[PDB]
């Protein structure tokens, strides 16, 4: 029983961060850390797979801590390599029973952390195309994945209050593409991104292709 | 104030405020041929922008049993009026929720009902000890 922060982090320039554990217990936990890598991110291809702990993108350390009551531990992570392109993993923190201090089903709760291992120049670039079926598919060219929070489907080539504002709040990861599931015809189409604090809010309109 | 880089955090407690317990044991009892509930309200401790957390679980989880394995009695795990399957179930906040504390993270107050099952449906019980875990997974989305 225990709870860490953060459960998202970055990574870039090989700088290592910390993930904390917090126990909530009165009795003294053993916990193990593993990772995994998710593969085809984004997508409807996504799925993860073990990865070992120095080769694969992530150094993490340590990978078994003993955690005493009402302790708290920091976890070490850091980049094995700066990627070329985004690579996307999941840190798990379990509690491990050599013991942890009809019948009993215990529960045991898993906390996984999403960790972006980041690349050195982060550069987003979109591409447009349209589907078999002419739905208006986007792609990513960039190095970094994308966030698109709303997409502008304009009718004309400027922002009118006209067009389609269609939701989509979905990252589209480098390498992959995503369908918009519209495949009418519009002429110019506008994408927006997320932004809170320092990362720079840029725009960005793409012509569309014909049917 | 000064970041304050990273802003995601989960913690998943009893809508009491109380912590969840190691084991749980369900009442063994007829009741006109039925299985009681281990209903539990929960609360889900998070800032803001918490909506998009993912829930999906190790393994299908079983009634474990060594010197007997013969026959496995299934477990329907229900969160946010949704079953849990070993697949990935997209959430919304769910907590119903939407407050704001720029001291806290503010609560998800609904139920995890935990509804072990039989492998038929209307189904005689068999005898045996049944032991067994059930790991529950908690993370974000891609
Ligand atoms: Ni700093
Ligand atoms: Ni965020």
């Amino acid at each position: 029983n225990f709870m860490i922060y953060p459960i998202s982090k970055d990574l870039k320039n090989g700088n290592s961060e910390l993930v904390r554990v917090y126990s909530k217990s009165k009795e003294i936990q053993y916990i193990k850390i593993y990772t995994k890598k998710i593969i085809n991110p984004g997508t409807t291809e996504e799925y993860e797979v073990d990865i070992p702990n120095w080769d694969g993108g992530l150094v993490v350390t340590p990978q078994k801590v003993i955690l005493p009551a009402g302790a708290s531990k920091s976890i070490r992570l850091t980049q094995f390599k700066i990627p070329k392109k985004e690579e996307v993993y999941r840190v798990y923190f379990e509690a491990v029973k050599p013991d942890s201090k009809t019948i009993e089903l215990s529960v045991n709760i898993i906390y996984a952390a999403l960790i972006r291992s980041l690349p050195s120049e982060q550069n987003i670039s979109l591409n447009i195309s349209r589907n078999a079926k002419k739905n208006i598919i986007i792609y990513n060219n960039g190095n970094v994945r994308a966030g698109v929070k709303d997409i502008y489907f304009c009718k004309s080539s400027n922002i009118d209050d006209n067009c389609v504002k269609k939701a989509y709040n979905k990252n589209i990861y480098p390498e992959k593409s995503f369908d918009t599931l519209v495949n009418n015809n519009f002429s110019y189409v506008f994408i927006k991104l997320n932004h809170e604090g320092i990362e720079k809010e840029q725009g960005l309109i793409q012509l569309k292709v014909p049917a | 104030m000064v970041h304050h880089h990273h802003h995601h955090v989960i913690d998943l407690l009893q809508a009491d405020g109380n912590a969840l317990p190691s084991a749980v044991k369900l009442a063994y009892s007829p009741a006109s041929k039925t299985f009681e509930s281990y209903r539990v309200m929960t609360q889900v401790h998070t800032n803001a922008d918490a909506k998009k957390v993912i829930v999906k679980l190790a393994d299908t989880p079983q009634a474990t049993d060594v010197l007997n394995s013969t026959v496995q009695m299934p477990i329907s795990v229900s969160w946010g009026g949704q079953v849990l399957s070993t697949t990935a179930k997209e959430f919304e906040a769910a907590a119903l929720g939407y407050s704001a504390s720029g001291v806290n993270g503010v609560s998800s107050s609904q139920e995890l009902v935990i509804s072990a099952a039989p492998k038929t449906a209307g189904t005689a019980p068999t005898a045996g000890n049944y032991s067994g875990v059930v790991s529950l997974v908690m993370t974000l989305g891609s």
